[PDB]
RNA sequence: AGCGUGCUACUUAUACUUCACCGUGAUUGCUGUUUUGACGCUUUCACGAGUAGGCAGGCGUGGAGGUCAGUGACGAAGCCUUUGCUGUAAAGCUGGGUCGAACGGCCUCUAGUGCAGAUCUUGGUGGUAGUAGCAAAUAUUCAAAUGAGAACUUUGAAGACUGA
RNA sequence: UUGCUUAAUUGAACGUGGACAAUUGAAUGAAGAGCUUUUAGUGGGCCAUUUUUGGUAAGCAGAACUGGCGAUGCGGGAUGA
RNA sequence: GGCGAAAGACUAAUCGAACCAUCUAGUAGCUGGUUCCUGCCGAAGUUUCCCUCAGGAUAGCAGAAGCUCGUAUCAGUUUUAU
RNA sequence: GCCUAGACCGAGGACUGCGGUUUUUACCUAGGAUGUUGGCAUAAUGAUCUUAAGUCGCCCGUCUUGAAACACGGACCAAGGAGUCUAACGUCUAUGCGAGUGUUUGGGUGUAAAACCCGUACGCGUAAUGAAAGUGAACGAAGGUGGGGGCCCAUUAGGGUGCACCAUCGACCGAUCCUGAUGUGUUCGGAUGGAUUUGAGUAAGAGCAUAGCUGUUGGGACCCGAAAGAUGGUGAACUAUGCCUG
RNA sequence: GCGAGAGACCGAUAGCGAACAAGUACAGUGAUGGAAAGAUGAAAAGAACUUUGAAAAGAGAGUGAAAAAGUACGUGAAAUUGUUGAAAGGGAAGGGCUUGAGAUCAGACUUGGUACCGGGCCAG
């Protein structure tokens, strides 16, 4: 068998300087603050909820709102949602304090949590029904019937 | 050795090196020079002319001593010389001292004149010399004596 | 596909290395080959690709093709260089005193250029006192003087040497080499 | 979905373009850091069809000099095996089973050194196949004995034949 | 310079010395040019376009130039040197 | 060699020349075969001579080894002139 | 000029370069991919074996212009099975010595077919040419001219010296043809000068020896294969014919 | 022929034809032609005894380090064959490429560092 020699050093060598300097994703031009969206995949896919601000780690805050669907303020993925046209005014609803730290990782739900649930579906609740059959629209999940092209349709 | 030829490597090979087409037979066109004039012509007549024919008389039972005679040119005279004197003799010979070289005793038979011979006088002994040997040796002041 | 104006993959043809085995060799090769490489002086590529040459390729130089190199008009004070043997020579009258720097000297030629006053040293002695080879002269010795040589390109009217292994009246002096016999080519 | 003609798109070769990797040929540089590999390391570019044939680098076998103060009855060699690993490949290594006395790596030397063929040699074994077949010469039968066993032996009783 | 040539101081051939230098006297290209040794197989060929001979003709016989097959896979002509 | 009322019959399953051993591994321009891998290069069926025509030698085509040099003067091509 | 939809790829591994923004020896998209998040590690992930499906795939070897062939060998398996050794050679390469070279026929010696040692001859080389008798290699810096690497002087251009090798004009030795001095065993000798002649020659040696691959010739000659030819023996128990006795 | 010593030789299809009761067995009237065939185990300790069977044998037992050594005897390949298990199958079978399914194999939670740090693999 062929012995290693001197000269077979094990030295691991250090990476080059890479010049990849990460700069800022650009949302599609759908992705407007208070648009209501359609979950595409997870535990609530068909979901209709309404979005509500983009945090840090490129992903979109949402919230049903919990007390019409079911599914709280979480986080979603820009890729699998359908941006509708239907859009809710939520400038007067106070999502400051929602960051990544907030959805991080430490069943029972923190009252926190509850209690941010209920402060922001409030304001949430209060602009929807200024729109008729916007809750029950809310209220209901998505699907495809039959004859439905999602390239001929406009959401 | 074996290992080193290419029989090694024309194993799995079908011909060995050999044509499939020729395919290598026992003596195609004769044993040795056979057909020199037929069809071996093409060959002798190319790379070996004068082959075919007589030329000269014949001599009965030769004998090669009678013929024995070596050559030695003048350019290496000075090499019969004992080497430990060689130097002293160049600058001390003279018309009444010169070397004596018994060329017939160091095995020689005729002393020939290719080349120059040091300007010191010599006595040279041999069988024979040739025409210019002898002038060149009698130029630098010396003499061929003959010898049997 | 390419349509190719020359042969692919050709090997240069020049021997890049000694096929010799010789680790002495080998030194003075590695030496001549940071030399050449480090200097820019042809006289140093010129030994680099001579250090390769076979036996045949680097025919003996005599002592008397050495003097006779000597007394070209500013070239008695040259250091004459052989990459290869430098001989003797009984048939030399005089030799001068030289510095001389070859691969091989034999016994006869190291003691006429030591007697003579003179310098008979190796090619890493050279390359030291001379890295550039400055004051050099290369000499080389006749390669076409080999007796295989008489035979190449024989062939009518070519007047080379036949290749024959006995000389004598009958042998190879009849028909193609005599009018009287036919013809003489 | 025929014939003549014009058009738009579209389909896909081991070809072309860019990229990866292998090899070959060339090519950049490499000693006060050459430092125990300079037959090495390293920069860059182009190229790759092949019978007959040439050359090169390698793989494997018997034996020889040297070496590993090498393996081995606590199991050498051989053999069997979806246990796996390495190599483009020739091949090399290993797990398990079988087994019983020697054997291997490396540097070299050497040859009676590698098989699918030659109506090849010797030995062994299949399909064919439980197959072709065991049909000339008139012809056998009952009972008893013996015996583990009787169409086929012996005895008795018959029926026959050879026909001097 | 010459022994050749001219009636000749004419010539012929080869020269000394001096002048012309990167447009050194068309293009395009050039994995560079030149030289040598040595030795293998091969020495049955066949096909296509064009030219072409004998023949009623032939997947016939025989020449010319080139490209191929032989020695070659690959995509297409269903299949096919 | 025998033998043949003759067929080239018979001469120990052998006869247009028995059997046995040896010379003898007789010679074959002819048929068959010719044993591991990868890498690089890569043909010819043409010239001349041959009792040559199923074979050779010779040149060509191919490989290998290089050697002397380093842009010199070369080209299966064009242009101009002839 | 701008906006916008997909796919494949991520070779390299401190820095070094070219540019750009200049806010500054800083930063950049500018000499080849990074950031972030989830899941898993009793597992998705990969590899092989068997099998199904889709697609393609004629039997190898051989001679041949052309083979899957209605051309030949091959039922199967194991083991054996075919370019060898030698004499003498060509080229090339390695090695030792080198105008020399080769100890090994033999002798000495031995730890005994080894290793170690020794030298006379001899072989090949150092001279060729002619059928032969024979003769036998410097006019000259071993010549002139044109190229020629390297070296030297210079300073790009230029000048000098130029080994190997090449083209060319000469010179020397032997053969051939001519000329024909002094002299003589008066038929010898051959000075000297000439010739579109000729040599496997000279012109500052290159060889000898060992080994290796390849090529050549003689040998069984890569392996197996005739019909034949020869020498010396054995058969008339079958059969042919004569004879003897039944 | 007789007596010795050796080998880079062959190793039971090799080496002499013959390693063995080999010029043997056998063939041909004859001259002549001419094989195959080595190995249990250290030691026969070569299996007493019981039982089924006409017997050969079998099954127990026993000897032995081993009976996966039983005088069909060292190891015991392939062709070919039986049984068992798995799988496939409309006028052959076999092969390449690709993936599925079933089986097998393999790996980083590292030789991990002091509950945290940090790492491996597959993915958005
Ligand atoms: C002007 N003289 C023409 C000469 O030019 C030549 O013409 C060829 C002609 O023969 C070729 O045509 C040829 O080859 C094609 C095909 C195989 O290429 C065949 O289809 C055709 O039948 C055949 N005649 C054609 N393709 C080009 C012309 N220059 O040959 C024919 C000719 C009459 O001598
Ligand atoms: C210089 N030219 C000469 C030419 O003259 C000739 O020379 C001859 C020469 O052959 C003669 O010499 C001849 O005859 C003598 C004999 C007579 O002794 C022989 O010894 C010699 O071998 C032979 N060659 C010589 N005796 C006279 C010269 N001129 O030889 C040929 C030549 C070289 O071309
Ligand atoms: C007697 N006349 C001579 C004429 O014969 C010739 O001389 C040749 C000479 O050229 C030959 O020489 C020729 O051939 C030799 C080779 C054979 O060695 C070469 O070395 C040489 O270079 C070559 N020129 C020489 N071998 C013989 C003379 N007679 O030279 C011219 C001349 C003077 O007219
Ligand atoms: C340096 N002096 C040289 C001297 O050494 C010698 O040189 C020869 C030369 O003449 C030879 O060359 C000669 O012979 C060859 C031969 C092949 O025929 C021919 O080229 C030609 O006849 C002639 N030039 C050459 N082959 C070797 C040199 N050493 O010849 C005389 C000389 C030219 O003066
Ligand atoms: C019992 N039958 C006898 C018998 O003596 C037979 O012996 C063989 C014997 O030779 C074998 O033994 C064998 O051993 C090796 C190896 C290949 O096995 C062989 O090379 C060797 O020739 C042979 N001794 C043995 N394994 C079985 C017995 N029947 O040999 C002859 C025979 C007549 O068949």
């Amino acid at each position: 068998q062929v012995a290693p020699k001197w000269y077979q050093s094990e030295d691991v060598p250090a990476p080059k300087q890479t010049r990849k300097t990460a700069r800022p994703q650009k949302l599609r031009a759908s992705l407007v603050p208070g648009t209501v969206l359609i979950l595409l995949a997870g535990r609530f896919r068909g979901k209709r909820v309404v979005y509500l601000k983009n945090l840090e780690d490129n992903t979109l805050l949402v919230s049903g709102p919990f007390k019409v669907n079911g599914v709280p303020l979480r986080r979603v993925n820009a890729r699998y949602v359908i941006a509708t046209s239907t859009k809710v005014n939520v400038s007067g609803v106070d999502v400051s304090k929602f960051n990544v730290e907030y959805f991080a990782r430490e069943k029972e739900i923190k009252a926190e949590r509850v209690a941010d649930q209920k402060s922001v579906d409030a304001a949430l609740l209060s602009e929807i029904k200024k729109t008729p059959l916007l809750k029950q629209y809310l209220a209901a999940s998505f699907s495809l019937k039959n004859g439905d092209r999602p390239h001929l349709l406009k959401f | 050795p074996t290992r080193l030829t290419k029989t090694r490597k024309h194993r799995g090979n079908v011909s060995a090196g050999k044509g499939r087409i020729g395919k290598h037979r026992k003596h195609p066109g004769g044993r040795g020079k056979a057909g020199g004039q037929h069809h071996h012509r093409t060959n002798l007549d190319k790379y070996h002319p004068g082959y075919f024919g007589k030329v000269g008389m014949r001599y009965f039972h030769k004998q090669q001593n009678h013929f024995w005679r070596p050559e030695i040119n003048l350019d290496k005279l000075w090499t019969l010389v004992d080497s430990e004197k060689k130097d002293e003799y160049l600058s001390k010979s003279s018309a009444s001292a010169a070397p004596v070289i018994d060329t017939l005793a160091h095995g020689y038979g005729k002393v020939l004149g290719k080349g120059r011979l040091p300007e010191v006088p010599v006595i040279v002994k041999a069988r024979f010399v040739s025409k210019l040997a002898e002038e060149k040796i009698r130029a630098v002041g010396g003499v061929v004596e003959l010898v049997a | 596909g390419r349509d190719h104006t020359s042969k692919q993959h050709v090997r240069s043809g020049h021997r890049t290395a000694p096929k010799s085995d010789n680790v002495y060799l080998q030194l003075l090769v590695k030496l001549y080959s940071f030399l050449a490489r480090r200097t820019d002086a042809p006289f140093n590529k010129v030994i680099l690709k001579s250090l390769f040459l076979s036996k045949i390729n680097r025919p003996p130089v005599s002592v008397s093709r050495i003097s006779r190199a000597l007394k070209q008009k500013g070239a008695a004070e040259k250091t004459i260089v052989v990459v290869g043997t430098v001989t003797d020579d009984n048939r030399l009258l005089e030799f001068p005193k030289a510095t001389i720097a070859a691969l091989r000297f034999t016994a006869g030629a190291k003691d006429r250029i030591l007697k003579n006053g003179g310098e008979a040293i190796t090619l890493d002695q050279l390359a030291l006192r001379a890295p550039k080879g400055q004051n050099t002269l290369i000499v080389r010795g006749p390669r076409n003087s080999r007796e295989a040589v008489r035979h190449f390109g024989f062939g009518p009217h070519k007047g080379k040497a036949p290749r024959i292994l006995s000389k004598g009246r009958k042998f190879e002096r009849a028909r193609g080499r005599r009018r009287s016999r036919g013809f003489k080519v």
